[PDB]
């Protein structure tokens, strides 16, 4: 009954930035984990950046560590992805996910573990 | 590193999913103890099984990998240096769980290892022999009297290496969760009908 809701996604050129949001709908608890994935072409789907709401603990993905922070909006229930320094191997599909366990959806498992709720994906192009 | 090594590693569950086993585990103790089946063969074992197994993990429940008493322990550190180990280190695993069990000493889960998981499991007499790699993996939900957890693997073993032949027997007790059987000697092992899964993170634990 969780519903992920994604913007911020489109065309950027090279060095731009971009901040991508999902709004969570029908938690009924502040202590959840959010976090994007990302599918480049011709790749499987992987964990690019997750957060526990309560603790704040935060991962990232070696090849985006110092270029996009995640953060949160408590009171909204929004999660959001600001990427600065976009690269091509930037571009893919951007999926928001969430969890009800905060401590391990924090940690962005892989998806042969996955998440409990997932996005539609927003395309996000980097040329 | 070596003298920086934990008491043990293993995947210790989350806040959220070692209460839920613990839970379950706590459902299981009460309606065992409550199976007439079971009440016949107290002279092998009111017991109240939840109080009989008082002795509680005093921390998240968690399935041990590999015992290294701070690196004493024989092959802490080849197993510690493993590059699967040290890249898996903080990292979420959900983990399935086939069967609860009960013993005189023990009672547990049983943790069924995926073929990835297994890297994780450190690499024996005639308990583990002849039983799949990784069989021991188990999370211990109590201890009677004077037990320490350590017994958990073998008690799992044991019952395990009934199961090989199918001198499990026929089912006593259809339960919505599972089927119950009796494997003799105070020996009881409920086969749950769909896989429990259960949040962990792999870690180390420092006593």
């Amino acid at each position: 009954e969780v519903q992920l809701e994604e913007s911020g996604g489109g065309l950027v050129q090279a060095g731009g930035s971009l901040t991508l949001s999902c709004a969570a709908s029908g938690f009924t608890f502040d202590d959840y984990a959010m976090g994007w994935y990302r599918q480049a072409p011709g790749k499987e789907r992987v964990g690019v950046s997750c957060i526990s709401r309560t603790d704040g603990y935060t991962y990232y993905l070696d090849s985006v560590k110092g270029r996009f922070t995640i953060s949160t909006d408590h009171a909204k229930h929004t999660v959001y992805l600001q990427m600065n320094n976009l690269k091509p191997d930037d571009t893919g599909l951007y999926y928001c996910a969430a969890d009800a366990d905060p401590e391990y959806g924090s940690r962005c498992p892989d998806p042969y573990y996955g998440m409990d709720y997932w996005g539609k994906g927003i395309l996000v192009t980097v040329s | 590193e070596k003298d920086f090594l934990p008491l043990y590693f293993g995947w210790f569950l989350t806040k959220k999913s070692s209460e839920t086993l613990r839970k379950a585990g706590q459902v299981f103790l009460e309606e065992l103890g409550n199976h007439k089946a079971f009440k016949k063969e107290l002279r092998h074992f009111k017991l109240e099984l939840v109080s009989y197994f008082g002795k509680r993990p005093p921390g998240v429940l968690h399935c041990t990998t590999k015992f290294c008493d701070y690196g004493k322990a024989a092959g802490a550190e080849e197993y510690a240096q493993q590059e699967v180990v040290k890249r898996s280190y903080g990292k979420a695993f959900k983990l399935s769980i086939s069967a609860l069990f009960v013993t005189p000493k023990t009672a547990g889960a049983q943790v069924v290892l995926t073929d990835q998981e297994l890297q994780l499991w450190p690499s024996k007499p005639s308990a583990s022999e002849g039983l799949p790699p990784g069989s021991r993996a188990h999370v211990t939900l109590g201890c009677a009297a004077d037990v320490q957890p350590v017994q958990t693997g073998l008690d799992l073993l044991d019952i395990l290496q009934q199961v090989k032949g199918g001198s499990q027997g026929e089912a006593v007790g259809e339960l919505p969760r599972g089927k119950l059987y009796s494997l003799g000697k105070g020996r009881w092992m409920l086969s749950l009908t769909k896989k429990m899964e259960v949040k962990a993170i792999f870690t180390g634990y420092y006593g």
